[PDB]
């Protein structure tokens, strides 16, 4: 077999360890990101929601890297932690050097380069973490980016990773309007796609965390929605479903 | 088994007889329907070894390239015991 | 026994260098002849596509103005060794104000080659034919991945090494001239090549004592070729 | 049994991991490139992205420097690393010596960098093959995951390699590259010989003499495709 | 099927998660088949002996 | 989606009627009665009378066959186990009727007591079991068919590139026979066994065929399927009788083709394994060397997987010399090409050295296949002469087309 | 030939080819209406009590197997037997569903928190 | 000699359309079959010598006739014959027996009472071997194979052309290829090509599973293989097809596995029959296997197997040919554009195309239609094509 080491090419030219990490990403909790006019949001499922687990970080899946940037996380806990800390370090190094916020994409590439290293040099297991990036800069405005354990990245307008990622991406393909999507419509779409992707019914709010990014008077405020607004979002989704039931 | 018994009887008939059993792995293979007949032959041989006792002139030498295949019952005490 | 450069075999052989000679065997044929008049050096090009620029196939390289080299086997290892040879020639000229002897150039390349396992890598799977004039006259040397090297009056490397070597033994004597050496090399190359011999399937190089310049042949190849 | 390490020679002298590295290129989308008298053109099979995916980040034609660009085929992350290293090296060469980096020099550096990752164990070889086109004289070179570079009048690497090259050898004539439009049309036809969608999956970049890069918008490429179709309509 | 010119389908593979009615559907077919319904388990054709499973399949 | 509706009987009738029916019914009925008619002819002829040993009428023409049938009586074959010799006047004779039983009988008055020695086989009457006629000693039929008796047409000039192997073979199977005096003078006992091993198709069986072609002694091509018998211990008895027959002949030659079949490795961790095959192999081991010296029986053994053989069999007391057949060198491959292209209708300008160099790691069988493929290419386009290009295409089709996946872009790594 | 098996991807693609097997029929876990049909089918001989809404029972079984529905009916009957009655109540059905739907979690938050 | 027992086949009736030409050709077949029936029925009816010969010979030998094994020939009329119970008997050889036919080990017919040699049994063929012989040639012909021109040409040069035209081979000096292995992904046309060559060939054809040549008892495997190949020798021009050779052709290896060593012994006997001591003669062997890399090198080596014919997944032209052949009996509409099925990269094989056609027919029958349409084919493509799970990596490569 050609999967014992990360640096062994298969006879068909496939890095089996990298593909194993990519497939292992599916074990991670569902995290989704949607771009929209004047906004970009991430949503995530809390997964382990045991009653004896105190919720003290409030952001176990969403992290704030820069002033105008945020990232989701889906993968190994330790790899996610080190990747987020190193993302913050890269962003702060760029800010110190240039006295200007890092323009999103570069940051992604930066981290991605490092991930690529773990898929090339021997003795290091590939970073089994894939994460979404949301941000804003002076070049392309609001941007959403997708990363892979292999260090490959891509720009996106709506994409999800983790559990039931394929179903979420198909639903986003079906129910996304390029150009004419706002923050409210994006939040409703995220809520409905989370309800459909998460096997649990009624999509209890404390099992889902949503963080939005918006430009407000040149301050690029990054908000993490408290439980209270997720209650009313869930109620809104339920009442739209009840209204759609009227067809019968 | 008849062959083993007749060979041992012929060894008995001559006073100073030496039996030489080469390649004991064949019939000394551990038990586990030819296995039944091989067991009959080996147990007849074992009984022949258990037969004579008063330091009789009949003595037997067994040669083999394998000991793991050999039945441990063949070694025992009253049978082939000098592991040279 | 055949998995590392540090494992000896019951016969005492290193079953990794021999694999490097095997890697040599699937390169391309290279003939070299040393005569009292100079050194001639022929190689089959093995063109792969008309689109590919023939000048990109660097089977013949100039180590210096007086010494040229021919490779056989891996391009990467051969180019590394050729760059090493050029660097050593330049360093010897810098530190001694004299042209490095082709024997010393081959010595330096072999010294690099022997380090396949020395530190607490793999052999360079390439044979090198170093032709050139020095203070003692024209000389031809051959080096293999193990780093062993030897002066050869006429040596064949790469594929068809056995047949070309046999024919070279048949047709080589001590008092050959450069033109007849070129003719013998070309006829041997034609007889050991599956493709029809012409100006684009082979390349020629030569060095002379007083004519170190023109260490190549460009469109005068057909002149020797159609007078075969 | 001799393909689980990069420093082990096969009994017939084969570095099997190095050969396996080329399958990654064989799995990449077709990238074609030709050189003309005054231009160097290179088309890319731009496979359709997802509906919600932004194609700006998906770049296969990358400019190493203002006088030289590069299109890869193989693993995308290794390609990013190699392109970044090539840009850094070209800038460093311009720093050390005043004259700009030659396309031959940058190809030599890329080939050496790829080779130096195939000489040591515990270091996976780059799984990309590159086409580097530039002016110094229009020059086209192709690298290799092994670490060998070559000079070509015309290549195509990736998914369609044998087919596109087979089309190319009996299409690259002196009059074919006589006109810049003729060379771009030749590139378009060669890419269309493999990319069977037309226009929507074709991205051609042209660099003119002492000029800058210009990615062909999907209207100029559409016009050239229409012209090629009109020219081929002479069969009936 | 003869008039359509197609070949009659032969094999049907009932695949799915356990306890969904695969062999239940086989039992239902066997009840209404008016035809021979030779049944085979997945382990009856193994045997300890060489070529006996193939012979029994034949 | 919309569920599929059932197919009612009216629908079935319409689909099978609302269409082509002008000739469909007639065509189908004609085909059915054609099949029935074919069955009728096959049944009505249906004999194919089996051939039986019925001699031509003039050969027998014997009404006395019934006289032979009723007058002569059958006799069961049984070996006289022992002579009782009670008083040398009523001696008695213990006989063993194969597997039936053992008996104490007396001879019929036809035969003499001195003519019936102990241990020989005799015919006994079926009623009183009395000895009636002495018989020649048993010769197993399959053992006598194991002999060749027909030299193949493979000379030693048809095995190219194996000069060392041929010379070492003749040093063991030919030289110690034709000119033994060259050995006893030096006091050297020549090896009595040779194991031919190497890659498949390298020429082991070809060399064995050449040996049998110019043996001048008794050559026995042992069939590996007959030493493997259904009943327990029958393969060992097969080996015993084979070696006895070899000893009867003066300085016989035995060739155990494909010895891996009955030359495996002894084991017991498999809970029985073969046992019978292992017992046959052990008896062959005993016959080769040990007590009861084997004699002037030089043994040939060939296998293209020798690492699975029993170390006792591989021990150089049974298989003394171990001749290895390796992939031919360039000169050997040129010789093989010349040998296999000798009878072909090819050009005179074929550079066989080129073709030999184009097949680096190739056995002689691959060279023969290359020659045959060159002829096939010359036949496809109907040329009566096979040129060099045909041989190059054959080399590409046989060697390169199945060697490896090292494609030309991947083969650009070497220059 | 009718061939029934789980693990569709573990049998070799030599009997899976269309010539050997022309139809591959998938048996997904029953949907809500399919679960309702199965409940109606397996409760035909059970004496149900008015207020035995089987739609709500089908809701309480989110993605069962189909044999689990039969087990649910059997366990409701078992509760009725243990209470020595012959009728079956809605609460009986719901708690039988709860027993049959017994899920085994990791029970080790350390393991579950490996994958963030 | 015992020349080849070629399979019988009726002449192909074309066109396959339900027209009057097909009726006329089929009725011509019926006419000639009825002529044969009439002649063969009135032959023995008008039959009014050798009866004395039979009444003498059969009475002398009597019934039943035991079958024994000849062991020794003592005199010109006495032989030691072993009965099937293993008991040897010194019996007499009656006059009405060809003394040249008696050989040691031959099957001999003996009298029931005195066991005297009354005749010799010629065939004595294992029933597991005589069932391998093909009596009814398969209906598939070379016209039912789309594409595969190179493969068909190679197989014709190997097993077909030498029989019809040995002139080329004898003139140039080649020994024609006597071994072919048809290897490739399943459903590509290997067994179909075997059926086609069996239909076309005028030589006897033996079909083997590569697993029915394997027997319970210890030594019956290699013995059965030897019997099969000897039978192939008897009918001199012969073709021995061993489908799924993977069953026995697997690579040799060392393990205890008391049954596997018999497996390897059987395969060793097979390769001895293919190319070992003594020539093989004019018997060709066709072998088919999905996985060739798992076969033993000594089995697929040249000299034993001369040609390795690769059956790749069909390309666009080949797939179009398959669709044209397999919808020939269909009634296509005018809106059908088969091209959309031929294009795309579904990696569908010839068997896949056959199933697509069958499922399109079923789809048309669902809508009560006897003529298929483009929509039916499109539905059938997705309905049947769902075979592989992923088979591909992710978006790593650009
Ligand atoms: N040196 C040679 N010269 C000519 N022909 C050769 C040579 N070596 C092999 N051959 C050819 O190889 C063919 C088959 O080889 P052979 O029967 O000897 O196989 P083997 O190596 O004994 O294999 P196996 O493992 O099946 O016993 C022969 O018919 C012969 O034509
Ligand atoms: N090239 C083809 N032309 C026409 N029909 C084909 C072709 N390939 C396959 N088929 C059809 O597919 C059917 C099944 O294929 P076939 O029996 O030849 O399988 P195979 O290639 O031998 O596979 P396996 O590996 O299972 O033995 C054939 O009966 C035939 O109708
Ligand atoms: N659709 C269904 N309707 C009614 N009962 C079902 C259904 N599917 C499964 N069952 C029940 O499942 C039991 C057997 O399931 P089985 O067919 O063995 O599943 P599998 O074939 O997957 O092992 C039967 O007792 C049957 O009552
Ligand atoms: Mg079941
Ligand atoms: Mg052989
Ligand atoms: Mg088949």
């Amino acid at each position: 077999r050609y999967d014992s080491r990360t640096t062994i090419f298969s006879p068909e030219g496939r890095l089996y360890q990298v593909e194993y990490a990519m497939e292992a990403i599916g074990h991670a909790g569902t995290c989704l990101g949607i771009l929209a006019n004047d906004g970009v949001l991430l949503a995530a499922e809390r997964r382990n929601i045991h009653k004896l687990l105190d919720e003290v970080f409030f952001s176990e899946k969403i992290y704030k890297l820069n002033e105008d940037m945020a990232c989701s996380v889906a993968g190994i806990t330790s790899d996610a932690n080190v990747l987020t800390n190193e993302l913050r370090l890269i962003a702060q190094r760029y800010l110190l050097q240039y006295q200007e916020p890092i323009p999103c994409e570069q940051l992604v590439t930066a981290l991605c380069d490092i991930k690529q290293a773990y898929t090339q040099f021997g003795g290091k297991r590939p970073f089994g973490v894939s994460l979404l990036y949301i941000g804003w800069d002076k070049h392309y405005g609001f941007q959403l980016y997708q990363s892979d354990p292999s260090g490959n990245y891509g720009g996106w307008k709506a994409t999800c990773i983790g559990n039931n990622s394929a179903a979420a991406v198909s639903m986003l393909k079906q129910d996304y309007k390029e150009g004419e999507m706002t923050l409210k419509s994006a939040l409703a779409l995220a809520i409905k796609v989370l309800n459909k992707t998460m096997d649990v019914s009624k999509l209890s709010a404390e099992k889902v965390e949503i963080a939005t990014l918006t430009r407000e008077n040149g301050k690029t405020v990054i908000r993490v929605l408290k439980q209270k607004e997720v209650e009313q979002l869930i109620k809104k989704h339920e009442e739209e479903e009840a209204k759609a039931e009227r067809e019968k | 088994a008849k062959l083993v018994r007749d060979a041992f009887a012929l060894a008995k008939e001559k006073a100073p007889s030496i039996i030489f059993i080469d390649e004991l792995d064949a019939i000394g293979t551990k038990r586990f329907a030819g296995d039944r007949e091989v067991q009959r032959t080996m147990l007849e041989l074992l009984n022949q070894l258990d037969g004579f006792q008063p330091n009789t002139q009949v003595k037997v030498i067994a040669a083999t390239n394998r000991v793991d295949i050999l039945d441990p019952a063949l070694l025992r005490s009253g049978r082939l015991d000098r592991k040279i | 026994y055949d998995r590392g450069v540090n494992t000896f075999s019951p016969e005492g052989r290193l079953f990794q260098v021999e694999y490097a000679i095997e890697a040599i065997k699937l390169g391309s044929t290279a003939i070299g002849i040393q005569t009292s008049e100079g050194v001639c050096l022929a190689v089959e090009k093995r063109i792969t596509s008309p689109l590919m620029e023939p000048s990109s196939i660097e089977k013949i390289v100039e180590i210096d103005a007086h010494i040229g080299c021919a490779m056989s086997g891996l391009i990467a290892d051969a180019k590394t060794l050729i760059d090493k040879a050029r660097v050593e020639t330049q360093n010897h000229w810098f530190t001694y104000n004299e042209t490095m002897t082709v024997e010393s150039v081959t010595q330096a390349v072999s010294n690099l080659a022997l380090q396949f396992g020395e530190e607490d890598s793999r052999p360079f799977g390439v044979a090198l034919l170093f032709g050139g004039v020095d203070e003692k006259g024209p000389q031809l040397f051959h080096m293999d991945p193990s780093g062993t090297f030897v002066q050869c009056d006429a040596r064949a490397i790469g594929s068809a090494s056995e047949g070309a070597q046999s024919s070279l033994q048949e047709v080589y004597h001590k008092s050959m001239t450069l033109k007849e050496a070129i003719k013998s090399s070309l006829i041997i190359l034609k007889q050991v090549m599956e493709e029809k011999l012409n100006a684009t399937n082979i390349e020629l190089a030569t060095v002379q004592p007083g004519q170190n310049f023109h260490m190549f042949t460009k469109e005068e190849l057909e002149e020797v070729i159609k007078d075969i | 049994s001799y393909d689980r390490a990069i420093t082990v020679f096969s009994p017939d002298g084969h570095l099997f991991q190095v050969e396996y590295a080329q399958e990654a290129v064989k799995k990449g989308s077709t990238a074609v490139g030709v050189r003309g008298r005054d231009i160097v053109v290179l088309g890319v099979e731009k496979k359709s992205v997802a509906k919600l995916q932004d194609e700006r980040t998906v770049r296969k034609i990358c400019a190493l420097d203002d006088n030289v660009c590069m299109a890869f085929a193989g693993l995308t992350a290794d390609a990013r690393i190699v392109i970044n290293r090539a840009r850094v090296e070209c800038q460093s060469h311009r720093l050390t010596v005043e004259d700009p980096v030659t396309v031959e020099y940058i190809t030599r550096y890329i080939a050496s960098l790829k080779q130096r990752y195939t000489q040591s164990n515990g270091r996976r070889p780059f799984g990309i093959s590159a086409l580097i086109v530039g002016f110094d004289t229009p020059r086209l070179y192709q690298t290799d995951p092994s670490g060998t570079y070559h000079a070509w009048k015309a290549n195509a690497i990736g998914r369609g390699a044998k087919s596109v090259r087979e089309f190319l050898e009996k299409n690259y004539t002196d009059e074919a590259i006589e006109t810049d439009d003729l060379t771009i049309k030749l590139v378009i036809k060669a890419l269309l010989e493999v990319v069977q969608s037309g226009g929507k999956n074709i991205e051609l970049a042209v660099m003119r003499r002492d000029q800058s890069l210009k990615i062909l918008n999907p209207e100029e490429i559409e016009k050239y495709v229409a012209e090629i179709e009109k020219e081929k309509e002479e069969n009936e | 099927f003869e008039a359509l010119g197609i070949a009659q389908p032969k094999g049907v593979l009932l695949y799915g998660p356990p306890g969904t009615g695969k062999t239940l559907l086989a039992r239902a077919v066997a009840h209404h088949t008016d035809c021979t319904f030779i049944r085979v388990s997945g382990s009856e054709l193994v045997q300890k002996f060489i070529g006996e499973g193939a012979r029994m399949v034949r | 989606d919309k569920p599929i509706r059932a197919l009612d009987e009216g629908d079935i009738a319409l689909l099978k009627t609302y269409g082509q029916s002008t000739y469909s019914r007639q065509i189908k009925q004609v085909e059915d009665d054609i099949q029935q008619l074919l069955k009728k002819i096959n049944e009505l002829t249906g004999i194919k009378e089996s051939d039986t040993g019925l001699a031509p009428p003039a050969l027998w023409d014997l009404a006395a066959d019934k006289q032979t049938l009723q007058s002569e009586q059958p006799l069961q074959v049984a070996r006289c186990t022992k002579i009782i010799n009670a008083d040398s006047e009523d001696p008695k004779y213990i006989i063993n009727v194969k597997q039936f039983a053992k008996f104490v009988v007396d001879l019929s008055d036809q035969v003499a007591p001195t003519d019936i020695e102990e241990g020989m086989r005799v015919g006994v009457d079926r009623n009183k079991y009395q000895i009636h006629i002495p018989l020649p000693p048993k010769i197993d039929p399959t053992v006598t068919m194991m002999q060749v008796e027909e030299k193949p047409d493979v000379t030693y000039s048809d095995v190219g590139g194996c000069k060392e192997q041929i010379e070492k073979l003749r040093e063991v199977v030919e030289t110690p026979l034709l000119h033994p005096e060259r050995f006893v003078n030096l006091g050297i006992e020549p090896p009595k066994g040779v194991l031919l091993f190497g890659p498949p198709g390298t020429g082991k069986t070809l060399c064995a065929r050449a040996v049998a072609n110019r043996t001048d002694a008794c050559f026995i091509r042992v069939i590996g399927s007959e030493l493997v018998q259904k009943y327990v211990g029958e393969g060992a008895r097969m080996v015993r009788e084979l070696f006895e027959m070899a000893r009867t002949k003066k300085a016989c030659l035995i060739f155990f083709d494909e010895i891996d079949a009955i030359g495996g490795a002894r084991f017991d961790d498999g809970a029985g394994g073969d046992n019978e095959v292992q017992r046959t192999m052990l008896e062959l081991i005993n016959q080769l060397d040990g007590f009861d010296p084997r004699g002037n029986i030089k043994v040939l053994m060939a296998t293209n997987r020798p690492d699975t053989l029993d170390p006792a069999l591989m021990r150089p007391g049974r298989l003394d010399r171990k001749i290895e057949f390796s992939l031919p060198d360039l000169e050997g491959r040129t010789h093989i090409f010349k040998i296999h292209a000798r009878s072909m209708s090819v050009e005179r300008d074929i550079r066989f050295e080129l073709l030999a160099r184009l097949c680096p790691n190739s056995t002689g069988a691959e060279i023969r296949s290359v020659c045959t493929e060159a002829g096939m290419f010359a036949i496809r386009a109907r040329r009566k002469i096979a040129t060099e290009k045909d041989f190059l295409e054959a080399v590409n089709k046989v060697i390169k087309s199945y060697a490896k996946f090292s494609a030309t872009p991947r083969y650009m790594t070497y220059n | 030939v009718i061939m029934a098996t789980n693990r569709i991807d573990i049998l070799d693609s030599a009997l899976l080819r269309p010539g050997r097997i022309d139809r591959k029929i998938e048996f997904p876990p029953p949907n809500e209406e399919a679960r309702l049909d199965i409940l109606k089918i397996h409760s035909r001989k059970m004496n149900l009590t008015r207020g035995i809404n089987l739609r709500k029972i089908a809701e309480l079984m989110p993605g069962a197997s189909g044999a689990e529905v039969k087990g649910v009916c059997t366990e409701a009957g078992m509760y009725a037997l243990r209470e020595r009655r012959v009728h079956v109540t809605q609460e009986d059905f719901e708690m039988a569903v709860a027993k049959v739907m017994q899920k085994d979690s990791e029970k080790n938050m350390s393991i579950k928190k490996l994958w963030k | 000699t015992k020349g080849p027992d070629a399979a019988s086949k009726l002449p192909l009736v074309t066109p396959h359309t339900q027209c009057r030409l097909k009726l006329l050709k089929l009725e011509r077949i019926k006419d000639y079959l009825l002529m044969e029936e009439e002649f063969i029925r009135n032959q023995e009816q008008m039959k009014p010598k050798q009866e004395e010969e039979r009444s003498k010979v059969d009475d002398l030998r009597g019934t039943p006739m035991s079958v024994g094994t000849l062991e020794e020939i003592i005199d010109d009329n006495h032989a030691i014959v072993s009965t099937s119970v293993g008991s040897e008997h010194y019996v007499s050889i009656l006059s009405f027996v060809d003394k040249d036919l008696l050989e040691p080990g031959c099957s001999v017919l003996l009298n029931h009472k005195v066991h005297a040699v009354i005749g010799v049994l010629m065939d004595d063929t294992d029933p597991l071997v005589t069932v391998m012989k093909v009596e009814k040639a398969p209906q598939e012909t070379y016209a039912d194979i789309g594409g595969l021109d190179n493969q068909i040409q190679e197989i014709k040069e190997s097993v077909e052309l030498p029989l019809t035209h040995p002139e080329y081979y004898e003139e140039m000096g080649i020994k024609p290829p006597k071994g072919v292995i048809l290897y490739g992904p399943p459903g590509t046309g290997k067994t179909l090509l075997a059926k086609a060559v069996a239909n076309q060939t005028s030589a006897t054809f033996l079909r083997v599973v590569g697993s029915e040549l394997i027997q319970k008892y210890l030594g019956d495997g290699p013995k059965l293989v030897r019997e099969l190949f000897r039978v192939a020798e008897e009918h001199a021009p012969s073709i021995v097809f061993i489908d799924e050779i993977d069953a026995i052709g697997t690579k040799r290896y060392d393990s205890n596995s008391g049954g596997e060593r018999e497996i390897q012994r059987t395969m060793l006997e097979l390769l001895n029959q293919l190319d070992g001591f003594d020539s093989r003669g004019d018997v060709k062997v066709i072998m088919a296997t999905n996985r060739i890399e798992t076969l033993d090198p000594a089995l697929i080596r040249p000299g034993r197997i001369d040609r390795k014919i690769e059956f790749p997944l069909p390309d666009e032209k080949t797939k179009k040919r398959i669709f044209q052949i397999h919808t020939s009996r269909m009634t296509l509409a005018d809106d059908v554009t088969l091209d959309d099925l031929i294009m795309a990269k579904d990696d569908l094989s010839g068997a896949d195309i056959k199933a697509i056609c069958t499922e399109a027919g079923l789809m048309a029958l669902r809508e009560r239609r006897m003529k298929v349409t483009n929509e039916d084919f499109k539905k059938s493509k997705e309905n049947v094509l769902y075979k592989k799970q992923e088979g591909t990596p992710e978006g790593l490569y650009l």
